[PDB]
RNA sequence: AUUCCGGUUGAUCCUGCCGGAGGCCACUGCUAUGGGGGUCCGACUAAGCCAUGCGAGUCAAGGGGGCGUCCCUUCUGGGACGCCACCGGCGGACGGCUCAGUAACACGUCGGUAACCUACCCUCGGGAGGGGGAUAACCCCGGGAAACUGGGGCUAAUCCCCCAUAGGCCUGGGGUACUGGAAGGUCCCCAGGCCGAAAGGGAGCCGUAAGGCCCGCCCGAGGAUGCGGCGGCGGCCGAUUAGGUAGUUGGUGGGGUAACGGCCCACCAAGCCGAAGAUCGGUACGGGCCGUGAGAGCGGGAGCCCGGAGAUGGACACUGAGACACGGGUCCAGGCCCUACGGGGCGCAGCAGGCGCGAAACCUCCGCAAUGCGGGAAACCGCGACGGGGGGACCCCCAGUGCCGUGCCUCUGGCACGGCUUUUCCGGAGUGUAAAAAGCUCCGGGAAUAAGGGCUGGGCAAGGCCGGUGGCAGCCGCCGCGGUAAUACCGGCGGCCCGAGUGGUGGCCACUAUUAUUGGGCCUAAAGCGGCCGUAGCCGGGCCCGUAAGUCCCUGGCGAAAUCCCACGGCUCAACCGUGGG
RNA sequence: GGUCAGGUCGAGCCCGGGCUCCGUGAGGGGGGAGAAGUCGUAACAAGGUAACCGUAGGGGAACCUACGGCUCGAUCACCUCCU
């Protein structure tokens, strides 16, 4: 999925750090999933290993969308532009939690995790 | 290890539940609880071992599940169980009461004290801290927690002494400790001893906190203030070698 | 292990006493002796170290090293560190069974209690003691009678008249 | 508990190697280990693979039945046990085994996650209202030699779900109150969004049903327990390995995880590391301890306890607080076995036992009884985990193999002969079995009745002769010994040692100041660099002054149990184990 | 559960290079042993040529000569020490 830990690749030095072991399944990571900009969202429930379940989005639509006293909207987005993590995802359509996107009634800044969080929130911007 | 040790060995056993070592080679782990199960002694140890009152394991069950203790004022069963410091456990068949307490060996003693005291269990509380409501509560490191207050500032920080009713669990006679309170050492090298402390004062930053106490004989001491465990000013007797 | 061999173990010096010492405290083989030897050693060991060391080392436990050697009978009153170190390995061949029996007279000589002892027929304290190399205390001397009795259940017995003749005690 | 001897020579002194004498640990020969107690046994082999038995289940008091039987009754009818399959719940990640790899934040100790989770369990608070629904069993039926598999009608539960009651989580803004060493976690209001709690119980007892004792579930908080994570210090050898590095060092944003993190990713920079030994090759589970030694030191990681690692080699996910899973699955590699040849099944470096290997190591035993544990109200079930016996030159300890008279020899003794008691051994009794065994021990009958092996020139002067043979055959650890009156050969006899052992080989430690810190040297014994220079490093006159880092003192946290000493006690005794002290 | 597009984890097989160890091959070099064979007489006295040494060339071999050093050097080796 995504093999860790992790710490068994290069020690400073130019050196190599062998830890003779196979991973455990707590340790280890997933590959990613897509949070995808869509006109609806798309969620299915999974409970994580340790024992909390957690909301994942697949395709989402909302951004909430604050003001100064954080006074919220349900309105839809539009499309990411300004990705700043890696500007290739601006294209693609993936919310990140530094994104900045367009959203029907001004521009605002994601400033949330869709992958676990299970909702996307954002604070209007002046821009 | 990947998982809980259900078995615990005789030769793992300690030498503070003043134990045979040798015995066999699986000693008696209680199902996690209260306590730890090397700081603990367990029901196992009491029934059959103490009193003679059981010369195998299935005597000392059957005994337990029909009843012959009762510990905090409610209802056991079976012998593994992890019963803690500073508590009550209770022989009403006989009308015995103990309390767990160290020894300046460090070995568990159950050392006796009157009917009257299994009423009262004395607790310094573990933390304290906001739940919902806004109300704070009350914890211990046996679990033993109460609820309910208006929050603010109350009796102490922490170092406290409750005066808990054991069928009801329920505090009674709140009271703090002072630079002139009593003080029963339950952790440390210097277990077994009680007296009057002389001041609270410690080290005002890092992790060492210091705290200070003189004695009936006036030894003078240092604990930590989580190995203070206030009496009150004086419940239970002390615990001798 | 209670085997103590030197490090020369064929030297001339050696084997003169142990060969002359056989029926003077009783041998069939010298581990017996090694036993008494290494008890003592040990003794004179910690009494060494004890005394070595400064007063900083607690009291106590040389409090009870002493008390062992008042009832043992090796320091008989004595109550001096010192006086462990003093001595003999010939101190604890008289504290045998064999030449403690012999002491009141109820062995002929130490050589005869090597069928009397085998057989169960001398008693310390409430029980027969069947080994040459137990080691008896001063409070033990008061008790030494007899049981499981055959010989001395019938003074008809001629084992009765080999043993005493005119009553032969003391050691030898 | 601190020891030396032979051997360089014609003799001598120094230097120096070798050999031997001591402790310990394998293995090997003879004999023996009677008897009894405790430890132990593929432990330096192929971390080779297996026939066959076995290590994993359990609740009918959750649950509606199918079958046998019981109480009944001999009906209606309700009460039980066994056996049987399906969902529930819990164990199966543990317990047990091994130590290949790994020289590292593996492990130990102190720190520390306010970055993170934690069900069963335990505590305190509160909740379980209503609606919806199934599939085995039963009934019927097809195939495969098998493994194994089925399609459907009916149907129970703590069955499986939804909604609400809320809670949880995210995010923006205001503010207080709890906890802290601080950072700042926990409180509350508000807006917008999502997810959207829960389940009950038979014959009894308590309550009205729920509920509770009992078993389990939900939410909030805590505890305990397990997992992951970070730091200080300690953490092998070869320099015929000296320069190493491209997620590589950092910054910034982000993903993903239970979660910190170049863990992963995009971008941006060119840093990071090294002679106080980097990097590379090589070897090795680490620790408590243990072996040895007066110590200093050396040597070691084995039973056993602690933590990690593995389970034919490798890769892979799911269910669960917890597995990427030691007797589970998927798949690839190798190999095995069954086969209507279509197609199946596995993993004793788990336990008995087998076979291969080699210098070497066990009964296809007995029991679930006791110990621990899971489930069960309990009764009780499950357990080659476990308790024990069997066998075993594996170690240790204890004890017996006589004693007296006694003529006469070697009188710390021996033998003849006489007398006596008498371990085994027989019959009987307890033990104990938790039903065997281990048979000892005790009582009655009752015998001096299990003792061997090595050495004898010097080292061990501890122990001496004959005959044969004659530098031969042989002996030998070393120095040697035999070329014809041989203490040394071989046989015999005698004596000396030690004793259920003795002796041999291999290894390790002492002896060895032959590793020098204690405690060694360099004219000639082995050893001064052809000489200087000055770097790193090491080392610094007198006087004062600041700091108190080094350095000394005191208190307090702590360095698990076991191993070790001392003391006392128990087992005839002791080894040993308990307990206390150190 | 079907089939397929895109992405990740990802053995097994194959190919080439690097590193490290083991077995082994005509033939060839020296070493430790052997008893007897063969040549010379070098070294040890000054061994009848005092010896060593660094360097260079040559010799069947022990070796020899040249140069400079050295005496751990022969000798009553007598400017001198030594006599």
């Amino acid at each position: 999925m995504a093999i860790w830990q992790g710490r068994s690749l290069k020690k400073p030095s130019g050196g190599r750090i062998v830890l003779a072991r196979k991973k455990r399944k707590r340790e280890l990571g997933r590959e990613p999933s897509n949070t995808r900009v869509a006109e609806q969202d798309k969620r299915k429930i999974i409970r994580t290993y340790g024992g909390n379940r957690k909301v994942r989005l697949t395709a989402a639509a909302y951004a909430n969308v604050f003001d100064k006293s954080g006074k919220g909207r349900k309105v839809r987005i539009i499309r990411v532009i300004e990705n700043p993590a890696n500007r290739q995802f601006a294209r693609r359509n993936i919310i990140t939690k530094g994104a900045i996107i367009e959203t029907e009634i001004g521009k605002a800044k994601v400033t949330s995790r869709p992958g676990q969080d299970g909702v996307v929130n954002a604070i209007l911007l002046e821009e | 290890r990947k998982g809980p040790k259900r078995h615990l060995k005789r030769l793992a056993a300690p030498t503070s539940w003043y134990i045979e070592r040798k015995a066999y080679k699986w000693a008696v782990r209680p199902r996690p609880g209260p306590h730890n199960m090397r700081t603990s002694i367990p029901l196992l140890y009491i029934v059959r071992d103490y009193l003679g009152y059981a010369k195998t394991a299935r005597e000392a069950r059957k005994i337990l599940n029909e009843g012959k203790f009762l510990v905090d004022g409610r209802v056991r069963k079976d012998y593994k169980f992890p019963v803690g410091i500073m508590d009550v456990v209770s022989i009403p068949e006989t009308g015995e009461h103990y309390r767990v307490l160290p020894n300046r060996i460090g070995k568990l003693i159950l050392h006796p004290i009157s009917e009257d005291e299994a009423f009262i269990k004395p607790l310094r509380i573990r933390n304290k801290r906001m739940i919902k409501g806004a109300r704070v509560q009350l914890n211990f490191h046996d679990g033993t927690n109460h609820i309910v207050s208006i929050a603010e500032k109350d009796n102490y920080f922490t170092s406290y002494t409750v005066l808990m009713k054991v069928p009801e669990r329920e505090i009674l006679e709140v009271l703090p400790f002072e630079k002139g309170a009593y003080v029963f050492v339950t952790q440390g090298k210097n277990v077994a001893r009680k007296g009057r402390i002389v001041e609270i004062k410690r080290f005002p930053m890092g992790w060492p906190d210091v705290v200070t106490i003189e004695d009936e004989e006036g030894e003078l001491f240092d604990t930590l203030k989580e190995y203070a465990f206030v009496v009150g000013t004086d419940k239970p007797k002390i615990s001798l070698p | 292990k209670k085997y103590e061999t030197p490090p020369h173990p064929w030297i001339k010096e050696r084997l003169d006493r142990e060969r002359v010492l056989m029926d003077k405290y009783e041998l069939k083989n010298k581990k017996e002796l090694w036993k008494h030897e290494t008890q003592l050693k040990n003794f004179r060991r910690r009494a060494r170290r004890l005394l070595a060391a400064r007063g900083k080392q607690a009291e106590i436990e040389r409090e009870q090293l002493l008390a062992r050697l008042k009832r043992l009978g090796l320091l008989p009153e004595d109550a001096v560190l010192d006086d462990v170190l003093s001595l003999t390995i010939e101190d604890i061949l008289e504290r045998r069974l064999q030449t403690i029996v012999y002491k009141k007279g109820l062995a002929r000589t130490m050589r005869q209690a090597r069928q009397l002892i085998v057989h169960g027929h001398i008693e310390v304290n409430g029980q027969i003691i069947r080994s040459p190399s137990y080691l008896v205390l001063k409070e033990e001397e008061d008790t030494i009678t007899y049981a499981r009795t055959s010989p001395f259940a019938n003074p008809q017995h001629p084992e009765r008249m080999m043993i005493e003749k005119a009553k032969q005690g003391g050691e030898a």
